[PDB]
């Protein structure tokens, strides 16, 4: 069933897992017409799919040519999703395909358990996490490959650079929800915290700053204190 | 107008036929029901008065042979038998009409509901649904599961009804995912009816004896399968206009027929508003939907 904070380890066990985040594929910006009425128009967004134990990212990169004279875009774009999901799994060889596909979103569940209906072992989950990934299009290195898209594209990433040499996945993953779930409260405060010493540079290969051991520790710290700043600003506490 | 004797009655029980029923005390002179009409199955139940669980009962017609019930003090039920001496059946249903004990199938002239609650139904669908060749009547009861329940037990003892599941292969075909499933035109008319029920009328026959093995027997894999018919129909962009319209008359039969007091149990609050409500077929069952908004406002 639902994935919460009871089964969390089980997110790093030895069973080929994947989450899915559909929050960033349908992008739009909303503008005033010369007549004043209000349209949309479709900006480049990328299907979030992540094997949290081992970091691997499968960035599809949805241009928006993929709209173009499609009705009800919300809708269809769960759907989308659930087409590139599928198309993604039957392209990996058997032992790489996932054991259970964990949806951020409950509207996922249906569109994605149809798509892959000719897996019925592979478990289609929703979870009770409130996982940060649609702050995914503010590292900025996904962002700028999703705008400058001319063309449907897969990208492949690893989200944790080389911590895992260092750190567990847990570990990894709790990092990464911290820098996410900093980037969707504050983004400015939060790219100010990675960036802000020029004598820690991010590696081309590499997706957030090299940091030692000891400045992670600091820059983890920095971000709970802008989680909880913002929060009081927030909510006048 | 059809006979089915009653050898006798040692058991107090509640006897169903059709839509009526009546209570028999242990042991009182009750020898059967007269006056059946012909042309129509028809279902004879049972609910014993000192265990009102399981209540079964038997589908049956007239024209395909002489039935008769019978107690069976070892198995514990009211059972049905055919009696093949003619002579012999004849002889004795005569008697027991001389000596007036019997029941009279009790139908009002200005009323069809039998025939509208009953109007696709053909005792050898019943047959295929229901296995047991030997006999020509059928055996239902509360409990008895179905394929689709037996697969999410015995084999003998299921209701075959056709299984539709709407996140399957069969529903949805490759490329049309999201189509088929939002629109199911394509499970309904190329599957089900070119494919599995070859027409209309066997579609709406299975659906209605679905309907009346729920409200006769409280059985709840029969709802399932009642609800999961009406739901493919009303989530199909493309339906024949004459099957929309006959849908929409026997619902409203089957809702006008219904218990008031059942409608908690035996009505699926999702699948009626959204088929209502919600659904391509939403403006299509004008009747039923006044007789539910009239009848049954909780619901929706
Ligand atoms: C949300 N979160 C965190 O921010 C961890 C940190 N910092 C978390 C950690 C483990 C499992 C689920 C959630």
């Amino acid at each position: 069933g639902a994935m919460n904070s009871s089964n969390y380890a089980e997110l790093f066990n030895n069973d080929i897992k994947l989450f899915v985040d559909d929050t960033n594929v349908y992008r739009v910006t909303v503008h005033k017409t010369f007549e004043g009425n209000v349209a949309t128009k479709a900006i480049n967004g990328c299907i979030f799919t992540l094997n949290p134990k081992t970091g691997h990212l499968f960035l599809k990169i949805i241009h928006t040519s993929v709209w173009a004279g499609q009705k009800r875009l919300s809708q269809l774009a769960k759907w989308k999703t659930a087409e590139e999901v599928s198309a993604l799994v039957r392209s990996l060889p058997k032992e790489e395909q996932p054991k259970q596909i964990i949806v951020t979103r409950k509207a996922m569940l249906d569109p994605l358990e149809v798509h892959m209906l000719d897996f019925p072992n592979i478990a289609i989950r929703p979870t009770e996490l409130r996982l940060p990934f649609s702050a995914a299009m503010s590292i900025d290195k996904l962002s700028d490959v999703v705008m400058k898209a001319t063309e449907p594209q897969m990208v492949l990433f690893n989200i944790y650079d080389d911590w895992l040499d260092r750190i567990s996945s847990y570990t990894a993953f709790s990092r990464l929800t911290l820098l996410l779930r900093a980037l969707k409260t504050n983004e400015e405060s939060a790219k100010m915290i990675l960036l802000s010493d020029p004598t820690i540079t991010i590696k081309s290969y590499h997706l957030w700053p090299s940091f030692t051991d000891e400045q992670w520790i600091t820059i983890e710290s920095q971000m709970r204190d802008l989680i909880l700043t913002e929060y009081g600003r927030k909510y006048n506490v | 107008m059809n006979t089915v004797p009653f050898t006798s009655a040692p058991i107090e029980v509640t006897i169903g036929i059709d839509q009526y029923s009546f209570n028999v005390k242990e042991n009182q002179p009750f020898h059967g029901i007269k006056d059946i009409p012909i042309g129509h199955v028809h279902v004879i139940h049972f609910q014993h008065a000192d265990n009102s669980s399981m209540r079964y009962g038997y589908w049956f017609d007239c024209r395909m042979g002489n039935f008769y019930i019978q107690y069976d003090p070892k198995d514990g039920l009211y059972k049905m038998m055919e009696e093949r001496d003619g002579a012999k059946f004849e002889n004795i249903v005569h008697n027991f009409k001389e000596r007036q004990m019997m029941v009279s199938y009790p139908k009002i002239d200005e009323d069809d509901t039998w025939y509208n609650l009953t109007e696709f139904v053909q005792m050898d669908k019943i047959r295929k649904i229901v296995r047991k060749d030997e006999n020509q009547f059928s055996y239902v009861d509360s409990s008895m599961t179905t394929v689709q329940e037996n697969e999410l037990s015995d084999p003998a003892h299921s209701l075959n009804y056709t299984v539709i599941n709407f996140k399957s292969r069969e529903a949805i075909r490759p490329g049309h995912e999201m189509e088929d499933f939002l629109d199911k035109s394509y499970y309904l008319n190329t599957v089900m009816l070119q494919g599995i029920f070859k027409n209309s009328s066997n579609y709406f026959g299975e659906l209605q004896f679905a309907f009346l093995n729920a409200m006769f027997f409280g059985n709840y894999g029969s709802s399932l399968q009642w609800h999961a018919m009406i739901e493919l129909i009303c989530s199909s962009a493309t339906v024949p206009k004459h099957m929309l319209d006959k849908l929409d008359e026997i619902l409203y039969y089957q809702i006008k027929t219904l218990p008031e007091q059942y409608s908690d149990i035996l009505l699926n609050e999702r699948v009626w508003n959204i088929c209502l409500y919600s659904s391509f077929q939403k403006n299509s069952l004008h009747n039923t939907e006044k007789i539910m908004e009239n009848k049954y406002p909780e619901l929706l």
